[PDB]
């Protein structure tokens, strides 16, 4: 059986919103964030402020699902939460609503103590594509785990433009490493 | 909690952020029976799924070091 998008049910889920249970609060954000009915919106945020992580990371998730913008704002405290999980699911979320007010602190975000929320970072900033991400992005070309280093490569093949392109024809000859290889290949594929 | 059958069951959810949510849920217990289920989660299509499955085995291998070593000493 298939179902329809059901106001009983998105309603049962907000007020679950507000369940003295940890378990039913993190159940009722993640199949709101599957209905992606707009109702839930409000709620949701609301619910980034919870006590416990595993709500505020459920949370930050399923508004990224439904993408409203109306999330924006409260997704950019979300990336200062003392969790690595929030803060992975809300750089996420804000790169999936596309709003360039996410950009800066992104940016900031490049430089978390988590491998997996700079991951996140670079990642959103790829899909924003605005260009103040370049020079940010050059420098994660450098990070101490791998898979940063690829998602910065990554996001600048998504950037493209001038700045992309002047800032790789230099990195292939000054550059050292995985930061030269990257801009040896942009150069190539480009 | 013996929720742990019912994260490694979440791995195949069809949202990317429950299969996500599941492997950290998994890397946060400890347990061993995560480890072949998250193993099969580093070929997930999602990256953030990927991500979370390698943190998880990463977290899950710790403590079992942990463990080991605590007891020799």
């Amino acid at each position: 059986h298939h179902h329809h998008t059901d106001p009983e049910k998105v309603e049962m889920y907000i007020k679950n919103l507000q369940d003295d249970s940890y378990y039913v609060r993190r159940a009722a954000a993640y199949a709101l964030g599957k209905i992606g009915d707009e109702r839930a919106v409000e709620p949701l945020i609301k619910a980034l402020k919870d006590e416990d992580a595993w709500v505020r990371r459920a949370a930050a998730d399923a508004l990224g699902q439904i993408g409203d913008e109306r999330a924006v704002e409260p997704l950019i405290k979300a990336l200062k939460d003392e969790d690595g999980w929030v803060r992975q699911s809300a750089a996420v979320a804000l790169g999936q609503i596309g709003d360039e007010r996410a950009v800066e602190p992104l940016i900031k975000a490049l430089k978390d103590e988590d491998w997996f929320v700079r991951i996140a970072a670079a990642f959103a900033l790829g899909e924003i594509g605005d260009e103040r991400a370049v020079e940010p992005l050059i420098k994660a070309l450098k990070d101490e785990d791998g898979w940063v280093r690829q998602s910065a490569a990554d996001a600048l093949g998504e950037i493209g433009g001038e700045r992309v392109r002047a800032a790789m024809e230099k990195l292939a000859e000054t550059g050292t490493g995985f930061a030269r290889k990257v801009a040896v290949n942009y150069l190539e594929t480009h | 909690p013996e929720k742990v059958e019912m994260y490694i069951k979440n791995l195949q959810d069809d949202s990317s952020v429950v299969r996500k949510a599941a492997a950290v849920a998994l890397g946060e217990i400890g347990d061993e029976r995560a480890v072949e289920p998250l193993i099969k989660a580093l070929k997930d299509e999602d990256q953030f799924v990927r991500i979370a499955a390698a943190w998880a085995l990463g977290k899950i291998g710790g403590e079992r070091v942990r463990a080991a070593m605590e007891k020799l000493a």
